């Protein structure tokens, strides 16, 4: 359930 | 035993803390699951964070 | 735009969706070479030696 990091 | 944030993230849940990039965190629980409790070091503030978002100072 | 850490674990399984994905066990242990994609970041495998895509929030740092 994390986010995807904003890379 | 400190941990700083890789991102910044802006949370829209009550209980998760929004933070930026470099922000320094004592982890309080990380035995729930993916989401730690963590208490901001700079507001005092405690609540959930991703775990994918933090890396060990 | 990208991660400060490379060294990166994984938090749960995943099987290969394509051919150029990695499959990975939870634990696995990894070195990312590209995140620029953002939700698939380009890792190698430090079990198998293997390059491939990994979806990106199912790792975390070391
Ligand atoms: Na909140």
């Amino acid at each position: 359930s994390l986010p995807t990091p904003p890379t | 035993t400190l941990f700083v944030a890789l991102y910044d993230y802006e949370a829209r849940t009550e209980d998760d803390l929004s933070f930026h990039k470099g922000e320094k965190f004592q982890i309080l629980n990380s035995s729930e699951g993916d989401w730690w409790e963590a208490r901001s070091l700079t507001t005092g503030e405690t609540g959930y964070i991703p775990s994918n978002y933090v890396a060990p100072v």
